[PDB]
């Protein structure tokens, strides 16, 4: 389709990308727009299976709720908010980050790196540990782009991550999609660290965006769509072994999203 | 009557006197707070609804830096005015010029400029109204002690008495200093002359912190060879009566040598002093505003501190 050529910025993810996509088709036109936006959008999760993307783009659709005036100006003001969301996130989890604590980090995360970067802003010493991501090498990415940032960082391996858990202090990791009962979805990786961590009682925070708000509700690692998971890529990890989450609506509890997720309309 | 204070802000030693050829020793200080501030606030948080201040050498530079402290604000409980004479040499001198000025007219209080303390004065005041009222006037100074260890860092030797008081009813009747000295001497008159308690306390720590009378200036300007506190009580006491009280919870201390104002110091770090905390900033200053973080660390706004370096214990 469309999605590839707007690769051509590593910052922004494939969530947005799919928003931006639409928004720039949507201007193509020559009611039966509903179909089309919901055809536009299946091809636009069919290249790239991710639960980030289908709820970027139903929540894009969501504006519904010639006369197409009204309708092209939301995608633009949709777009800003989105991009001031990240900047808002790291400013409200910035102030948990205390000085010579501990980090550890699963992989790469554009929020979390915003928001250590937030941090070190706020004159705060640190270091931070990265799991290695070996089914795709993106924690030695994310410690390489942090190294530019004199931060002391070292990468382990996926294997060591019960090793390491007594040294970190707090765990904040990014989330793929959150579920409705309260739980997040994010790399393989995820479900055992948290677990980890619960079991030497360490905090898990976890921030993402009011865009990856799924209406889902998973039982176990079975009842996630089969079309998510492609060696699984993506599992599931319950709402008790979160603390808070950090989101552009306001700190939200594990037991309070539920609510922001009905009043969203998704 | 509303309460009144006399604040010494020169003192007329020179245990200072390196240093003090550009500032005096009230302008010293301690914990980024100079010790006049600090002996305001006392005297605020007492209840002082009036300070006299005596200013002899150097008066330029104090009296230019007490309009800028917020106890010199049209909002204030505590009225400072301040006196500029040259003619002082002692605080004999300045308690001969209030006689003359007849500037009190109850009890007072005399403290120095460099005296820090949260001392508040309700009982020990109330106690000696009363027994001033119900012997008619015969006693005319209640100076105020703080129970310690002769150990102690804060005490250091220069500033070590040995005092007999009266186990009943306190009231001093021996008062001298051990500045080199290791067989303490008490005389005859207290065994012979009195008895229901002579007991003698070597555990007591001088505050200088003193509840004065209207007729103790009097007693000043009468005899023309007094100059300091310890000359009037050492004499008193060998023909009016001096009582004592002992606070056991607050803390006060008076910075005379440089061993001395590292203690003070210390002990205002460690929270000593609460609530007068570095990180209070009752001084309502901009500038002094600070955080208070774990092992007493404290910093203040734009510290910049460097990767590696570490604060192992209580650091301003």
């Amino acid at each position: 389709y469309f999605k590839s050529q707007m690769k051509e910025d590593p910052d922004m993810a494939s969530a947005v990308a799919a928003i931006r996509t639409l928004l720039e088709f949507l201007k193509r036109d020559k009611q039966g727009l509903r179909a089309n936006l919901t055809s536009a959008i299946e091809t636009l999760c069919g290249v790239d299976s991710s639960v980030a993307v289908s709820s970027g783009g139903e929540l894009f659709l969501r504006f519904i709720s010639k006369c197409k005036k009204i309708m092209i100006e939301r995608g633009e003001l949709f777009l800003r908010r989105i991009s001031l969301s990240r900047n808002k996130i790291a400013d409200l989890c910035h102030t948990f980050i205390k000085d010579g604590a501990t980090i550890l980090t699963h992989a790469y995360s554009r929020v979390v790196l915003r928001v250590l970067e937030a941090a070190v802003a706020a004159k705060k010493r640190f270091s931070v540990y990265v799991t290695e991501s070996q089914p795709d090498l993106s924690g030695k990415k994310m410690a390489k782009a942090l190294c530019h940032l004199n931060v002391p960082v070292t990468v382990v391996l996926d294997a060591a991550v019960g090793y390491i858990m007594e040294k970190a202090d707090l765990v904040i990791v990014g989330a793929e999609g959150v579920v409705e009962n309260g739980g997040i979805i994010n790399k393989i990786g995820t479900n055992q660290m948290a677990v980890c961590a619960k079991a030497q009682n360490k905090p898990f925070y976890v921030v993402a965006e009011s865009f990856k708000f799924v209406r889902l509700f998973p039982l176990n690692q079975q009842d996630v769509p089969d079309k998510f998971k492609y060696h699984p890529w993506v599992d599931y990890t319950a709402p008790s072994l979160i603390t808070l989450l950090f989101t552009d609506l306001g700190v939200l509890t594990p037991s309070a999203v539920s609510d922001e997720l009905i009043k969203l309309y998704l | 009557p509303p309460l009144q204070a006399v604040l010494v802000a020169d003192s007329f030693d020179r245990r200072f006197f390196p240093i003090s050829k550009d500032q005096p020793r009230v302008l010293l200080p301690l914990a980024n707070v100079a010790l006049i501030d600090y002996t305001l606030e006392f005297l605020t948080a007492t209840g002082v609804q009036e300070t006299f201040v005596f200013c002899c050498w150097k008066a330029a530079q104090i009296k230019e830096h007490l309009l800028k402290s917020k106890w010199c604000r049209p909002t204030s409980l505590n009225v400072v005015r301040i006196i500029t004479s040259e003619l002082y040499r002692s605080l004999g001198d300045v308690l001969r010029d209030v006689d003359a000025k007849a500037l009190v007219r109850s009890d007072f209080l005399l403290v120095y400029g460099d005296v820090i303390s949260n001392i508040n004065i309700t009982r020990a005041l109330e106690e000696h109204r009363l027994r001033r009222k119900l012997e008619k006037n015969v006693s005319v100074m209640t100076m105020i002690f703080k129970e310690s260890s002769p150990s102690h860092p804060t005490r250091c030797h220069e500033d070590n008495v040995v005092v007999a008081v009266d186990s009943t009813t306190n009231r001093v009747l021996h008062f001298q200093k051990t500045q080199g000295l290791r067989r303490f001497a008490f005389p005859l008159s207290l065994f012979q002359g009195s008895s229901d308690g002579v007991e003698v306390r070597y555990d007591l720590l001088d505050c200088h912190i003193s509840i004065c009378s209207p007729q103790v200036a009097q007693l000043f300007t009468d005899n023309f060879d007094y100059q300091t506190r310890d000359d009037f009580v050492r004499g008193l006491l060998v023909n009016n009566q001096i009582h004592m009280h002992v606070t056991a919870k607050e803390y006060g201390a008076r910075v005379s040598n440089l061993h001395m104002y590292s203690a003070v110091c210390a002990d205002v770090i460690r929270r000593w002093v609460y609530p007068l905390t570095p990180e209070a900033n009752f001084t309502d200053s901009t500038t002094q505003s600070c955080t208070h973080s774990r092992h007493n660390i404290y910093r203040g706004p734009e510290v910049s501190l460097g990767h590696g370096s570490i604060l192992e214990e209580n650091v301003l």
